[PDB]
């Protein structure tokens, strides 16, 4: 029940990192974990992977696996039930491929079968 | 949908509350130890995963209670001892033989009540006031005076406090944790640590230490009238003597009656004083000057002078070591300027024995002599600085109760709710 | 090492106007600002303590808010009592006043 | 696991409903001097408390449960939130603040559900 | 309607009956000073007498009941009375200055027909 | 016959478990001076020890119960006597002597054995 | 009514150099002797 803004439109070529940010409020943030999902051009909708704040836990797709590195800082607790967290993307091999808006998300629930689900996302960020 | 509630009993819930403490430990000390419950040997902390609590050392109720049970306390440990009330009679005193100590022979009641004695003892100058000169107590013209029972020790016991069953203490793991704020790691606890209670002014002695770095915590630290806390993380050593050798002498002042006079000083006069290590607290300030920047400035000079005003009890490192009241000058420890960018102190100590404790005006007490030579080695863990309204800092204190925060910012008392209403798809039969 | 900004200097209005004043501080002080008035030859009277609490005794015109870094105290229909000098008060800091006429 | 007193504080209500025993034990017992009164105020302090738990149980028809089942049907006035965004993702300290306000109404529900159902229960039997 | 704590106190058996739980709210709660000593002997007063009416409903298998219904058959002895006749025109306060000789009697026949009914029980389970 | 309080003491154990209100009425009743505090002091001693009892009762799933069966098998390594070397054979005191150890093992499982008995009761009414 | 119950095939160990309600007793007393002279008046000016 918070913002998650990102960063602005870093527009770089092929061969280049980029690094994509994505700052959240209003919500507890080690209480779920954050995903990474992409829409390029060429295709439809890819999901890249998900971190644990809590736990440091990642967990990504195995066409992203060699090529993004995901990181968290730690939340600073604003009050008894919410705090203020970050997350980090970067992307290693760069092409035109990878073309998009990439945005971050929130997980949906803290337990059961459902819990890292893109359910509160960000805004988008602007790719190559 | 079919969503019915249902009761809960045992649900990880609280409130903050302030309900009534007991204590627990481990000669008779005035802190009464003894009628306190074992601590247990097993205790147990439970940590609070995930949890995180707001706490605030500056409402916290576990202060005001602590400085009216000690005050409880010492009042106390004073009614079966003896009362020195024949003492407010006039003193013919002469030096010894700068004309600090004096030499006081009065004529004194005896074990009959027709009988008078002509005694002397001797006595700190701060305890006298003048009219062979006459002299007199200090208290005799504004309250009654009580001999402390020398069997009670001012000894400061590590004491606990416990909360009652259906409550709990929450403590704050956080080792940066200033005053205020919300604790990221918190657990729980059923009684505080050892907690010591060293009455002290300006120094916190054998008090708590900080991990990390050291701390300082204030209400708000823009508000030159909040006394400002600091913590040390390492302990600089602080070693205090009075050097005469003092002797006890007993006088029969009635029935069952003895009052405890100072007799004489076997060998040398000299000074009580205490010695810091020169090197060790020049770090010390430097690491109390540096989060002093944090909130004033990186370029601002700080600069500490000793104190402006006031009794003696707050212009001065006032304290007790081995049973005698200390009053040491701190001009010494307190006068540097920081820019942006063997060695020993010693510090001349008076001695006083006509002593009101807290700042009751009514009850005064004498502390009885102390046969032998006076040493202690103790430990300054914390400070109580006053900036004035360049930010110069400057030592203070006099409220007792700024001593027991600063151990007492750890922890906080909380209520447990255990019943719980929330629904779901469950329902009794007929 | 505050700085209050008071705002106007001076103002003048007519029986029966709405009278507000302004103090801006350098930085947040949160709620600790304290309104006064003082007339000609008398020792100020506190009107408004932690920015927004009315004091007793004082006439309900008054009234106060603020919080961080901006504040106000207003006086619902101005009275022939009222011309004093007004000052608002963080700590030991005051604001340069303003004279209602 | 064994989390400790209030070790599931920071869990979900799902999670933390398993480990009442854990808070249940220590309500009673735990985890004229100056102390000597300051402890006996503590002491009945301590059995006021638990009768007064014990005292609502008792009239809701579940004295000696944990979990209990009543028949007030959930009004969501009180909260309109769904079961699984509930017991798997709230705290039972978030979940006692957003139904602060209605939690005294509820009490006096599962008191009048309780006489009106064995009143019917008296009746079952009179034959 | 809402008469109150013993607002029935003039009604009938069976109107009162109706309005326990009200009576049964306030046995609990209410609807080294002089004062100070004075307050805790009460505090410890009422616990006391709550409890023996909860130990008295405990062993007699009524533990959580507001009415209980026993074995014990009503001995005419007692009272030769019409159902009727007692519901419907008496008041609790005659009701219990009726029965203030043979209340002893019901007591010591709720306890023995209770702990003859667990041990009934307890062969009923092994098998 | 009537024995009296503690009557039962050398008798068996099966004996004796017939006997069991007697035990329980007086534990809560009986069968600033000195005296004054010095009562005080023993009726809430009193009372705090009845609670702790009922306490243990309430989250055993026993609460109301003198008899009461459980879900927790008898271990033979706290005691490999057959059943009728026990019931007809041996005293309640020799036999609190001889599980003195085990006693504090056994208080544990039956209190997880009812939390989760309660868990799956709320389960099979969610339908 | 002092109801005395008698204990049968019971067999108590019992040791009155122990006993506590001695050691109780004892300070019961004192402690009644010590409050049965507080409002007392003192003989501390006979002391001549
Ligand atoms: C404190 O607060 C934090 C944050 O809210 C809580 O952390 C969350 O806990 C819940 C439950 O414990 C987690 O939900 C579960 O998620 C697992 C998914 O994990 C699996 O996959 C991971 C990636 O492949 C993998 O890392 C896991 O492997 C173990 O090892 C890692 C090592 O890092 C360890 O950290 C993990 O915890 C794993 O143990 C694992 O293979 C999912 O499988 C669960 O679903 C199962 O169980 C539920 C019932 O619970 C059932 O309904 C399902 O159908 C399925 O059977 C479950 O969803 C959540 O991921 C955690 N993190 C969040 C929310 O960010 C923490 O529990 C709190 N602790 C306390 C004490 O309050
Ligand atoms: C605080 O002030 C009090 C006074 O109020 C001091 O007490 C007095 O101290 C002096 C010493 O400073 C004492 O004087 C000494 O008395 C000794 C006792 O002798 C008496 O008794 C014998 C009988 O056996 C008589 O013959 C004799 O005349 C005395 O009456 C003497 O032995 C001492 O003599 C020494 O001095 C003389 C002259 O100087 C020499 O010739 C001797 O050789 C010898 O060296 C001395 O006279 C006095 O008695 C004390 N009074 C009381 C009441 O006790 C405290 O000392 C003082 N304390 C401090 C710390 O300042
Ligand atoms: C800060 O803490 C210090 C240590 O915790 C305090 O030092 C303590 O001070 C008291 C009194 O000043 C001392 O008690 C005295 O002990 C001597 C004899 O002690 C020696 O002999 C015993 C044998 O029983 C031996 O066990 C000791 O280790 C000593 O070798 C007595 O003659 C006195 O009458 C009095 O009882 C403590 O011993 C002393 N502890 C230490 C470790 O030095 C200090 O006082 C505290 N500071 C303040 C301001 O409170
Ligand atoms: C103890 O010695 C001091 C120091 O000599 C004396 O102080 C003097 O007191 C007189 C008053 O009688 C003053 O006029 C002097 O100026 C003081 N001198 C100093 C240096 O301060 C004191 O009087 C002596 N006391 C006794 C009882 O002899
Ligand atoms: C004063 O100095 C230190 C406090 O930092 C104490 O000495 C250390 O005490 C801790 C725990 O008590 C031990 O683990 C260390 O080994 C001690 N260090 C040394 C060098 O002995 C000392 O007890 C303090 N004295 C007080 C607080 O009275
Ligand atoms: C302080 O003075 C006392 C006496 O006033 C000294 O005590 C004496 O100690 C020796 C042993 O060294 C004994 O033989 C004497 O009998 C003691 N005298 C008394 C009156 O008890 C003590 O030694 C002195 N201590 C210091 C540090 O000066
Ligand atoms: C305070 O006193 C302590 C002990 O009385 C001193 O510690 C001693 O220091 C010397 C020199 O380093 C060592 O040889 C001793 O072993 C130390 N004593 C102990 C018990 O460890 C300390 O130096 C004094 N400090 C000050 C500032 O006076
Ligand atoms: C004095 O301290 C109080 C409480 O620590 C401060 O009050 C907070 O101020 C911040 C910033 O203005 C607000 O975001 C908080 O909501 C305030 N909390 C409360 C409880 O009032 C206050 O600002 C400090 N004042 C000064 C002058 O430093
Ligand atoms: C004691 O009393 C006598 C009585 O005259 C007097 O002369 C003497 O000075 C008194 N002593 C003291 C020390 O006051
Ligand atoms: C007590 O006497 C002192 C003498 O030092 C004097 O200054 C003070 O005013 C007196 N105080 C009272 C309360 O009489
Ligand atoms: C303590 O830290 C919190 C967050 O870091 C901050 O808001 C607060 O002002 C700090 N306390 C003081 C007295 O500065
Ligand atoms: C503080 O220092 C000044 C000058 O060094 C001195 O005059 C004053 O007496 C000192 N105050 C105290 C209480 O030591
Ligand atoms: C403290 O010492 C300084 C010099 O060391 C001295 O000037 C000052 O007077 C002393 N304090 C007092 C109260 O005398
Ligand atoms: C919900 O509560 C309101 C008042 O709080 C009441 O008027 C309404 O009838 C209730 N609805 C249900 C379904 O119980
Ligand atoms: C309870 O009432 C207060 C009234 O001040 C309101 O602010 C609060 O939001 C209410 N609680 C809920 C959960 O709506
Ligand atoms: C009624 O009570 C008397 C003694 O009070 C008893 O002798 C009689 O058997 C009882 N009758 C019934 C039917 O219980
Ligand atoms: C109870 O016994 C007394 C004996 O004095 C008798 O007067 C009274 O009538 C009896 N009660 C009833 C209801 O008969
Ligand atoms: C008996 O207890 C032991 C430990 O005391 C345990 O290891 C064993 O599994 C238990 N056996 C049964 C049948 O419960
Ligand atoms: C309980 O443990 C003690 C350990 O000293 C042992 O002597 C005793 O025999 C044990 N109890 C039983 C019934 O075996």
């Amino acid at each position: 029940q918070g913002q998650l803004v990102q960063s602005g439109a870093t527009t770089t070529k092929p061969g280049s990192s980029v690094k994509i940010s994505c700052k959240t409020s209003g919500y507890r943030f080690n209480f779920y974990h954050i995903n990474w999902i992409r829409q390029t051009a060429g295709r439809g909708p890819e999901w890249m992977g998900w971190i644990s704040p809590y736990s440091g836990d990642k967990n990504l797709a195995p066409a992203f696996q060699d090529r993004v590195n995901m990181t968290t800082d730690t939340e600073v607790p604003v009050t008894s039930f919410t705090s203020t967290g970050a997350a980090y993307m970067e992307i290693r091999n760069l092409t035109s491929d990878d073309t998009g808006t990439y945005f971050c998300a929130k997980g949906l629930l803290r337990d059961g079968s459902s819990t890292w689900l893109p359910y509160l996302w960000g805004q988008g960020t602007l790719l190559t | 949908e079919n969503l019915w509630v249902t009761v809960y009993y045992g649900v990880p819930v609280w409130k903050d509350a302030e309900t009534t403490l007991f204590c627990a430990s481990d000669k008779h000390n005035v802190w009464a130890t003894h009628a306190c419950v074992p601590t247990d040997p097993n205790p147990q902390e439970i940590h609070l995963e995930n949890v995180t609590e707001e706490f605030n050392m500056w409402k916290n109720n576990m202060v005001e209670q602590m400085h009216t049970d000690i005050i409880s306390l010492w009042d106390q440990s004073l009614k079966p001892c003896v009362k020195l009330t024949p003492l407010c009679v006039t003193l013919q005193c002469t030096n010894v033989t700068r004309g600090e100590l004096k030499n006081c022979s009065f004529n004194m009641t005896t074990e009959l009540r027709d009988k008078k004695q002509k005694v002397y003892s001797l006595f700190y100058r701060l305890d006298v006031v003048q009219i062979n000169k006459e002299y007199r107590l200090i208290n005799c013209n504004t309250s009654a005076i009580t001999q402390a029972c020398p069997k009670v020790s001012f000894e400061p016991i590590p004491i606990h406090y416990c909360a009652p069953a259906g409550f709990a203490i929450l403590k704050c793991k956080d080792k940066k944790f200033n005053g205020t704020g919300p604790c990221p790691s918190v657990s729980t606890v059923q009684c505080t640590h050892g907690i010591k209670p060293v009455v002290s002014t300006q120094l916190l002695l054998n008090g708590s230490l900080a991990e990390e770095e050291v701390m300082i915590r204030s209400e708000n630290i823009t508000n030159n009238a909040k006394n400002i806390l600091v913590q040390f993380n390492t302990p600089v050593q602080i070693n205090c003597t009075r050097p005469n050798n003092n002797t006890r002498k007993s006088i029969r002042i009635g029935p069952g009656q003895a009052f405890y006079a100072t007799g004489d000083i076997i060998g040398d006069i000299r000074q009580a004083h205490c010695n810091v290590s020169k090197a060790t607290w020049n770090e010390t300030l430097g690491k109390v000057v540096k989060q002093l920047r944090k909130h004033f400035g990186n370029n601002t000079i700080i600069r500490f002078a000793n104190s402006s005003g006031g009794d003696l009890e707050v212009t001065t490192h006032s304290f007790n070591c081995g049973g005698e009241f200390f009053y040491c000058n701190t001009s010494g420890l307190f006068n540097s300027t920081w820019i942006s960018n063997n060695d020993s102190i010693t510090l001349p100590c008076r001695i006083k024995q006509i002593i009101n404790m807290w700042q009751r005006i009514g009850q005064a007490m004498y502390a009885p002599p102390i046969q032998g030579v006076i040493r202690c080695v103790s430990n300054i863990t914390g400070l109580i600085l006053t900036r004035d309204g360049t930010e110069t800092f400057r030592p203070g204190g006099g409220d007792m109760r700024d001593n027991w925060r600063s151990e007492l910012y750890k922890y906080k008392v909380v209520k447990i709710e255990p019943l719980g209403v929330a629904p779901t798809r469950c329902k009794r039969r007929v | 090492d505050i700085q209050m900004t008071q705002s106007p200097s001076s103002l003048s209005a007519s029986l029966g106007d709405r009278v507000t004043i302004t103090c801006q501080a350098s930085r947040g002080i949160g709620k600790d600002l304290n309104w006064y008035q003082q007339k000609a030859g008398k020792a100020p009277k506190l009107l408004v303590s932690d920015a927004s609490t009315l004091e007793g005794g004082v006439p309900s015109r008054f009234s106060g808010s603020g919080f961080h870094q901006n504040f106000s105290l207003t006086i619902s229909s101005l009275q022939a009592e009222d011309v004093a000098t007004y000052f608002c008060q963080q700590y030991e800091t005051f604001g340069q006043g303003t004279k209602v006429d | 696991v064994f989390l400790g007193f209030l070790g599931a504080a920071g869990s979900t209500m799902g999670a933390a409903s398993m480990t009442l025993t854990v808070q249940a034990r220590n309500l009673l017992s735990g985890i004229l001097t100056v102390w000597g009164i300051k402890q006996l105020q503590a002491r009945v302090l301590a059995v006021e408390r638990y009768l007064r738990d014990q005292q609502l149980l008792g009239i809701w028809g579940c004295s000696g449960k944990l979990i209990c089942c009543t028949n007030v049907p959930w009004n969501s006035s009180w909260s309109n939130r769904n079961l699984s965004e509930i017991w798997d993702n709230m705290t039972w300290l978030q979940w006692d603040k957003e139904i602060s306000n209605y939690t005294q109404i509820i009490y006096g529900l599962l008191e009048e559900s309780q006489n009106q159902q064995e009143k019917n229960e008296q009746d079952l039997l009179a034959l």
